[PDB]
């Protein structure tokens, strides 16, 4: 029917300071239908201990979810959010940029 | 608290 | 000073993988306070904010029973909808609904809501008069005719004008230290060179509640709407929200640009510039 592909933002709860514990967030929104798969990645590897918010939706009926996990950023570790949805032919990977 | 009489469409 | 309570229902069919899953979440303003999931091990209405935990066992039993009954009602609704659109039993479909009340600073009803969507498309809605329906198509007219015959709107009206407002006012008082506390944004401007010729100025708003905010860039006092990249407001995970707005500026013209911030928590709107 109507299908809407997810918007994705990857960011931290607090401003990033290397060596200080923080939370890594992947906010997925604007999507329909509601079935979605999200992984948070560290240096390409799936983080196992990832929690998510309860499924809700916006006034235009599109769904949104927050996936988050504790992390301690460093200069050289890389982090990302990997999302699959029926509207995507292959998973979409969005890398964490601490300036965004 | 919720409405208790949601009807069938 | 104005507030809302909303409940959000989602039912999703999954032929060959059991019966349709039913989820409810409840919000006061931008704060989720209750959830229910029929796929939970022992489905029950569960608290998600501290100020609702004080409700007694009778509250939680009634809320749970309502959600368990809704799980079955929405499964019947989905079967009816499949027929109304001549659809196969093989496909997955989604039924969503939202209802609730808005209240002003004096605690009086501003308006009520109850609307539905099928497969992401508006289906039927209670009008602002709380007495009549707007149906999106000839399938929804079947629902309308059935709800007109059963005088469903009168039941909703009684709920939205009474219980909904009175329980919202209860929650607002029980959670006043958070629900009636506006946390202002912490704001700063960052500068990101792109080339020898231009750079990005990014205006940040962090740690604010509620989510409603206005972030705009001006150049020489005129708004740069078409040239501003505005990200969707996003949850930080600690109840607060984040947002930023960015503009691409020619090298050396940074001081012609001003960032402007409006939020309920601010004594006065803010005007910010790049401070090298």
């Amino acid at each position: 029917m109507i299908q809407r592909t997810p918007k994705i933002q990857v960011y931290s709860r607090h401003p990033a300071e290397n060596g200080k514990s923080n939370f890594l967030n992947c906010y997925v929104s604007g999507f329909h239908p509601s079935d979605i798969e999200v992984d948070l990645l560290k240096n390409g590897e799936r983080i196992e201990k990832v929690e998510h918010s309860d499924l809700s939706f916006s006034k235009d009926w599109s769904f949104y979810l927050l996936y988050y996990t504790e992390f301690t950023p460093t200069e050289k570790d890389e982090y990302a959010c990997r999302v699959n949805h029926v509207t995507l032919s292959q998973p979409k990977i969005v890398k964490w940029d601490r300036d965004m | 608290r919720e409405f208790s009489k949601e009807p069938e469409l | 000073g104005s507030h809302s309570m909303r409940y959000f229902h989602t039912s999703v069919s999954r032929p060959g993988r059991g019966e349709p899953r039913f989820i409810t979440v409840g919000y006061v303003d931008d704060t989720l306070f209750v959830r229910f999931d029929s796929d939970a091990t022992s489905p029950r209405k569960e608290p998600r904010a501290p100020w609702i935990e004080q409700e007694g066992p009778e509250y939680w039993d009634r809320e749970t029973q309502i959600s368990k009954t809704n799980t079955q009602t929405y499964r019947e609704s989905l079967r009816n909808l499949r027929g109304y659109y001549n659809q196969s039993e093989a496909g997955s479909h989604t039924l969503q609904s939202m209802y609730g009340c808005d209240v002003g600073p004096d605690g009086r009803l501003l308006r009520g809501h109850n609307q539905y969507a099928y497969d992401g498309k508006d289906y039927i809605a209670l009008n602002e008069d709380l007495r009549s329906w707007t149906a999106a198509d000839t399938a929804a007219q079947i629902t309308q005719r059935k709800w007109e015959a059963a005088r469903v709107a009168e039941q909703l009206r009684a709920y939205l004008e009474g219980e909904c407002v009175e329980w919202l006012r209860r929650y607002l008082e029980n959670g006043k230290e958070t629900l009636q506390r506006a946390d202002p944004p912490k704001t700063h401007v960052t500068h990101h060179p792109i080339s020898d010729h231009e750079a990005t100025l990014r205006c940040w708003a962090l740690g604010f509640y509620p989510a409603e905010i206005t972030l705009t860039w001006q150049r020489d006092g005129e708004d740069q709407t078409q040239d501003t990249e505005l990200v969707e407001t996003r949850p930080a995970g600690d109840r607060t929200f984040q947002k930023w707005a960015a503009v691409v500026v020619p090298s050396g013209e940074e001081q012609r640009y001003t960032c402007h911030v409006q939020h309920e928590g601010l004594p006065k709107p803010l005007t910010l510039r790049w401070e090298p």
